[PDB]
């Protein structure tokens, strides 16, 4: 029935859609979030389980993509109050208020309007004068269940996988003590004020408090109360959402410039170690002179960016953060002989690369260990796919054992520790050797508990 | 020292069972929405497959042992024929076997148990990492 | 990234001619208007990449097919706009 | 009528809701499999074993018993799409004698008391509330006859039975 | 019980009587991939193994000898 | 479907018969069983 | 549970954002990961109001979710660089490993 | 009809096996055939060694899959041809192609349920996966791929 | 069984049920769904569908493919899907067409 | 239920009519001397004197011996009927 009518209302005014304008979904988020709990108490309400209407009147304001604004109020009967008589007409205030929402978005039929009111006006009728009868869906429950099963806002992140994520950040100068008392009683106790807004930089918590810090950051001060974040959000919610802002467009414009240099250079990657605001001028200083690195024959490499004009062995050539534009045609000359060179080692790198990820996985499916680290240890690209050669070669010889708690890892000499589940070998190992000694502990086991029932 | 090395590197707490594994969690999660393509390999050229329904010498289980789709059982007893036929399983054994098996025990024990159901070199990774931080 | 609001534009630009198109009386100034259209966002065939403003006519198409439908005489070449579409 | 097929099912409840008393094992457990085996075929009763070494749905099965039994213990047996537990619990209703009640007819016995701790023919003697009670402060209460106890072990017979 | 611990490689190898480490001629750079053994499960037979096979019967027993590549030892 | 024409067989038996050869830049691929067979170094003459 | 039609391009959406992830992209280290898949949900339903084509309609939305990746993993390495440049504060997975391999090391030399 | 083979050959000079592959397509195109494909399938070994017509255990042999369409009398012409053929220790033929198998034995009801052009069409590699074949790889030939693809060497490529 | 056989044999379509899923499909998608989604030239609505009410108007190529479906494909193809390559069941169907189209008195 | 032998392990063919007729009437088993001129080089793969037997009435090549000429003839003519190098009874 209304089902057309509200989803059509959601894909128009919804927040997810409005990622332009940050302040037009900050109002949205907001105002769905509002509707959303307004219409679950309505229905808790009519269920049953009275309770006293949250902001029993209020106005609530949505932003629309003419690709405009619509303000609806929700003014509850003056005389409501939780029972049974005022049961009734609690409903016919919300439909009101999401007709008139659904009206002013346009997108409700004049004839459903009518169709709702005149419902409306006949349940206010049979109220004076009870009656009896012995479903379909109203716009209560078309609402809310639209509102709850497609059209939802995405829950708020959780401080488990938060702080795995990363977007936690603390100053050293706090003590670990002095640091982690602010997480214990201010995320496990106080996740639920967290604005919507606020999850999507990264905070870090130091001894000052302001927004002046790292790109897309926020500072939060040693054991901030609640409502003082809520004062300071409420006094600069432009400085967040402008550092957000221009961190976001901080990040998208060396993403296009590396795109449409990697395309016109027929190369992979642009790599960074060295400031970006740095690596933005040599971006630049790219971006005008690259049909000279063509000339120069400077293609089909993914390219780092170092602080020490070099190369590495891998075919990565690593450049530096400080550059002009006259001493790099120099540069380019002295460079341009090897080129070649590590462009062939760039393939034959990205080949071992290859051939090693293949022979690990093969290891992992067919003698499951629960973990493989050969990229810890820095060795030769060839030694670890040796390695993960020989470990590939042992295989179903060591498939008849369970290895789900032990890890195998790359070392520089062997160590098996079957109390921490550790297993370190070197990259030349012996297959054999290691299925002899795992033959030989299978053996005393063996041995142990036929001795052990003999004895008994 | 190297100093791309320190911003490649990232350092976690505990290993994964491959590295994957969350994404492919989460993703499952959200495809759930919480808050068999074998027929496809059962052939001739899928030793391993094949060798997954057989016994340690080669041939068939019990029905109620190893119970299977019809479809399923008449492509492996033809997958099986047809792969000995050529040469890419032998007329008589079953490799693949162990690393078939599922219930396998540990390398110290002689029978599978249900009960079953920070590295010094770690360590020294991230001593390296932070000396070069400063 | 131009292609998206060009697709765009020229949806609104066709439910707008739908409209102007109501009670047009004359079939030449509808013929002709109607044949702008489709040099002036090269709609022929030969632009198959993201550049073609059709793929994105997801429902506007379909009016604009309609719209230059009425041919009954004084074609001059009339029916390639149909054919074109 | 049709042609014969053996059952599978990647839900417990499938297996519960199709077979009487169902037993799932593995064959690294042989001797427990064997005594459950023991007690239902001696109150016969008919029973399905399942290994869950090679059958399929391996994982989904495992984790479905484990979660229902709250317990990784493979060999379990069900009755009446309930959880009678593993070899103890089915020694215990053997004990009690309440195993055969619960494999014929499917209900343990909640009355209360045992029976298999009896001199002769099963009574209430001993039954009755006592007024006060104070059945300790009757320090000449009759206490019974002179049970004996071993004073060594006397080695068990067979490492199994 | 897990066994004990080792974490020398000469201490293994004093310890077992086999080096682990392989510490022979480096073949690096090979083929970037390996084929299989037919019978990878298997166990390695070495080269320096004597093969003995003892057969029995109700009134008679059997013993030979043979080398790593087939050939009979002793009659 | 990239058919073999007549003219086109001898030259296509020719370049497929040089898959696993020898001394090759671009990794070799896996077999229809996905395992890697031996090389020849020409005329399938097995070496390696 | 879900409707029929919306958990079968669901399944797709996942199966080709796994690809776009943990394969070529190599980022298993994303962050609130339901954001970009219901936003991409939510494009695919724009689009099918209007009739987009549905193969076009995902291949849109699979750029614009791959898109949004980049830019997550291109501002994550910018507070991560700077970060570590300013040596005053680093983040919170180090310091819980700092003060665990500390203690580790200690008990060592203990023993 | 679409029919596949698997050729076991003895593996002889390449100018011998070409000659020898060369008269087998030359009999499949002379009798009114096509070849789907050809692909030579590298040299193996065998589980069970086949004795060559001198009546010799060979290790060694060279792995030719053929897929062709013929009418039925002159495949098995050609059929002939390739078993008595000198080199090929063995040939197999796939006659489960244009229906998958297990349906004219598997269920009554779905016997004449299937679409025989779906399988026609498709080539044997598709139809029989080999084991590193998996639906992954076909919705990477779906995807474009290209700029998703290019970022995946980046965080063992630095280190 | 034989019923569903020779209505098969007879009727195009008859196998493909609103759903546009037969039955081997929903047990076995990977071989029945084209692997491949192509965009290359979906061809338009059949016109000269009049011709052929069954099967038997058209026997002169493999699974009674008319003609002007064959109009863009190669020759490869085309020779592929001849009667040459006919299978023998189909053979004997022409045959069976050929006495119902002599014999026939209606569609 | 009938059982096959693979003569030379290419020719399937019943065993009986086999061990009666095909196996002692192989060309190189009944005439060697007459297989030793086989051409080799001329002449198809899929035959050869281990196979084709006496009584082929479709003609084959044929190396001489004795003025290494190459001559094509049936093999029924070759050994039954007596035949002979064109060349050799020119000389
Ligand atoms: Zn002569």
């Amino acid at each position: 029935m209304y089902k057309k009518a509200l989803h059509s209302f959601f894909l128009k005014v919804h927040p997810d859609f409005f990622h332009h304008n940050r302040s037009q979904q900050t109002v949205n988020e907001s105002s769905v979030a509002r509707l959303n709990e307004l219409l679950s108490w309505a229905k808790a309400f009519k269920s049953g389980h009275l309770q006293p209407p949250p902001s029993s009147s209020f106005t609530l304001t949505f932003y629309r993509k003419p690709d405009t604004i619509i303000q609806s109020t929700f003014e509850l009967p003056s005389n409501f109050a939780p029972s049974d008589n005022h049961r009734g007409t609690v409903e016919r205030a919300v439909n009101k208020f999401l007709r008139d929402l659904l009206r002013r978005a346009a997108c409700i039929d004049s004839v459903t309007e009518s169709i709702s009111e005149a419902e409306d006006a006949t349940a206010a009728r049979a109220e004076a004068k009870p009656l009896r009868r012995r479903g379909p869906k109203s716009l209560l429950d078309e609402a809310v269940e639209s509102m709850t099963v497609q059209w939802s806002l995405t829950p708020a992140p959780t401080l488990q996988e938060l702080i795995e994520a990363d977007q936690i950040l603390f100053s050293r100068d706090l003590s670990p003590l002095q640091s982690a008392a602010a997480l214990s009683t201010l995320q496990r106790h106080l996740g639920e004020l967290n604005y919507s807004a606020w999850e999507s930089m990264p905070v870090i918590v130091s001894n000052q408090f302001s927004i002046g810090d790292l790109t897309g950051t926020i500072t939060i001060p040693w054991d901030f109360t609640p409502e003082q974040f809520h004062s300071f959000m409420a006094h600069n919610e432009k400085g967040v959402a402008r550092c957000r802002e221009v961190a976001i467009q901080y990040a998208s414009t060396i993403e296009q410039l590396i795109a449409e240099l990697c395309t016109a250079l027929e190369l992979d990657d642009i790599l960074v170690s060295c400031s970006h605001q740095d690596a933005l001028r040599l971006m630049e200083l790219l971006h005008r002179n690259r049909e000279l690195l063509i000339q120069y024959g400077l293609s089909k490499l993914t390219l780092e960016v170092g602080n020490r004009h070099a190369t590495r062995a891998n075919g990565v050539v690593i450049i530096n953060c400080s550059l002009t534009s006259e001493q790099l045609r120099p540069w380019l000359k002295a460079i341009s002989p090897k080129l070649p060179l590590q462009q062939r080692l760039y393939e034959l790198s990205k080949q071992m690369l290859e051939s090693t990820l293949w022979h690990l996985k093969e290891f992992r499916t067919m003698v499951e260990p629960g973990g493989v680290d050969a990229f810890s240890n820095d060795c030769t690209y060839a030694e670890r796919l040796q390695w993960s050669k020989e470990l590939f070669r042992i295989g179903p010889s060591l498939a008849p054992w369970d290895w789900s708690e032990m890890t195998f890892v790359l070392s520089p000499d062997v160590d098996i520790d079957w109390a921490n589940g550790l297993l370190a070998l070197p990259y030349n190992f012996d297959g054999d050797a290691l299925v002899r000694y795992v033959e030989e502990v299978q053996q005393e086991a063996k041995s142990r508990k036929r001795e052990e029932l003999l004895a008994a | 020292g190297r100093e791309g090395w320190l911003f490649g590197q990232q350092v976690q707490l505990h290993y994964h069972r491959f590295p994957d594994e969350q994404l492919i969690t989460n993703l499952s999660r959200w495809r759930t929405g919480e808050t068999p393509e074998v027929y496809m390999k059962l052939n001739y050229k899928n030793p391993a497959t094949i060798s997954r329904f057989l016994t340690r010498t080669g041939h068939m289980y019990p029905a109620d042992i190893l119970p299977l789709n019809p479809e399923a059982v008449v492509k492996l007893r033809v997958a099986k024929a047809q792969a000995i036929r050529i040469g890419l399983y032998p007329r008589f054994g079953n490799p693949f076997w162990f690393r078939s098996q599922k219930f396998r025990p540990k390398a110290y024990q002689e029978n599978y148990d249900p009960t079953t159901y920070y590295n010094w070199v770690q360590t020294d990774r991230i001593r390296r990492y932070f000396r070069e931080l400063e | 990234y131009a292609a998206m609001e060009l697709a765009a534009e020229a949806r609104r630009e066709i439910h707008e001619l739908w409209l102007s198109a109501e009670t047009a009386l004359e079939r030449e100034k509808r013929v002709q208007q109607v044949a702008a259209l489709i040099e002036k966002y090269k709609l022929d065939p030969s632009t198959p990449r993201e550049a073609d403003v059709s793929r994105g006519l997801g429902d506007a198409f379909d009016r604009l097919l309609l719209l230059c439908l009425p041919l009954g005489k004084t074609d001059a070449k009339g029916t390639d706009n149909l054919e074109r579409l | 009528a049709t042609r014969w097929l053996p059952f599978v099912s990647s839900d417990l409840k499938d297996y519960l809701n199709r077979y009487w008393a169902v037993m799932f094992t593995v064959g690294a457990r042989p001797i427990e499999t064997g005594h459950i085996r023991h007690y239902v075929s001696w109150y016969c009763t008919r029973m399905k074993v399942v290994l869950l070494d090679h059958h399929v749905y391996v994982e989904p099965l495992r984790q479905q018993l484990q979660e229902v039994s709250r317990t990784p213990e493979l060999p379990l047996l069900f009755v009446n799409k309930k959880l009678v537990g593993t070899l103890r619990d089915v020694e215990l209703l053997e004990r009690e004698k309440k195993l055969k009640d619960v494999l014929h007819f499917g209900f343990e016995w909640r009355v209360g008391g045992s029976v298999a701790a009896t001199n002769g023919q099963k009574s209430l003697m001993g039954a009755l509330p006592a007024p006060y009670g104070d059945a300790e402060f009757f320090r000449g209460r009759y206490r019974g006859p002179p049970v004996a106890r071993p004073v060594v072990s006397l080695p068990t017979l067979h490492p199994f039975a | 019980v897990p066994p004990p611990r080792v974490l020398g490689g000469d201490y293994f190898k004093t310890r077992f009587g086999y080096s682990l480490v392989k510490n022979s001629e480096m073949t690096q750079g090979p083929v970037d991939y390996s084929q299989l053994d037919m019978w990878g499960e298997m166990p390695r037979y070495t080269s320096d193994m004597v093969f003995l096979y003892l057969v029995s019967r109700r009134r008679n027993t059997y013993a030979v000898a043979y080398t790593y590549e087939g050939k009979r030892i002793l009659n | 479907i990239n058919y073999v024409p007549h003219a086109q067989l001898r030259e296509h038996i020719d370049k497929e018969l040089d898959k696993y050869v020898a001394g090759k830049n671009e990794p070799y691929p896996l077999n229809f069983v996905g395992q890697m067979p031996f090389l020849e170094d020409g005329d399938g003459n097995i070496v390696e | 549970t879900l409707s029929p039609e919306r958990v079968a391009l669901r399944d797709e959406l996942a199966r080709k954002s796994r690809l776009v992830a943990s394969e070529g992209m190599r980022y298993y280290n994303i962050f609130w990961v339901r954001k970009p898949l219901d936003t991409m949900e939510k494009e695919y339903y724009e689009l099918k109001r209007r009739g987009v084509d549905h193969g076009e309609a995902i291949r849109k939305v699979l750029q614009g979710f791959y898109s949004g990746l980049a830019v997550k993993k291109r501002v994550a390495a910018i507070q991560a660089e700077e970060a570590k440049l300013t040596g005053r504060f680093i983040t919170m997975r180090e310091a819980t490993v700092v003060l665990g391999v500390l203690a580790k090391l200690h008990k060592e030399q203990l023993t | 009809v679409f029919y596949s083979f698997v050729l076991v050959m003895k593996p002889r000079q390449r100018r011998f096996t070409s000659q020898a592959l060369r008269e087998i397509g030359v009999a499949v195109y002379s009798n009114g055939g096509l070849i789907r494909s050809i692909t030579n399938e590298g040299i193996m070994r065998p589980y069970s060694r086949f004795r060559d017509a001198d009546n010799t255990p060979l290790t060694y042999a060279r792995y030719i899959i053929l897929q062709l369409d013929m009418g039925e009398e002159e495949m098995g012409k050609v059929d002939k041809i390739i078993r008595e053929h000198q080199d090929v220790l063995m040939a197999l033929k796939l006659n489960n192609l244009e229906r998958p198998v297990g349906i004219r034995s598997g269920n009554k009801e779905l016997q004449a349920a299937y679409f025989p052009l779906d399988t026609f069409t498709r080539l044997e590699e598709e139809i029989n996966w080999s084991p590193q074949t998996s639906a992954d790889i076909y919705t990477q030939l779906e995807m474009n791929w290209k700029e998703f693809s290019r970022t995946r060497w980046s965080s063992f490529l630095r280190n | 069984p034989v019923q569903k056989k020779r209505q098969e044999q007879m009727l195009y379509g008859v196998n493909i049920p609103e759903t546009r899923q037969m039955k081997f499909e929903e047990q076995h998608p990977l071989l029945a769904g084209a692997l491949r989604k192509l965009e290359g030239q979906p061809k338009g609505f059949p016109f000269w569908y009049r011709k052929y009410p069954t099967r038997r108007h058209a026997y002169e190529y493999r699974f009674s493919i008319p003609v002007e479906m064959l109009d863009g494909y190669n020759d490869d193809v085309k020779k592929a899907l001849s009667k040459g390559m006919m299978s023998i069941q189909e053979k004997q169907f022409a045959q069976e067409a050929m006495y119902m189209e002599r014999y026939a008195e209606h569609d | 239920k009938a059982s096959h032998i693979r003569i030379a392990n290419r020719k399937r063919v019943e065993m009986f009519v086999a061990k009666r007729f095909h196996l002692p009437t192989r060309l190189a088993t009944a005439a060697p001397d007459i297989a030793a001129e086989w051409h080799d080089e001329l002449n198809p793969m899929h035959m050869y004197p281990a196979i084709i037997g006496i009584g082929h009435v479709q003609p084959v090549w044929w190396k001489c011996a004795i003025c290494s000429h190459s001559y094509q003839m049936s093999v029924e003519k070759r050994v039954v009927r007596g035949g002979g190098c064109p060349q050799c009874v020119v000389n």
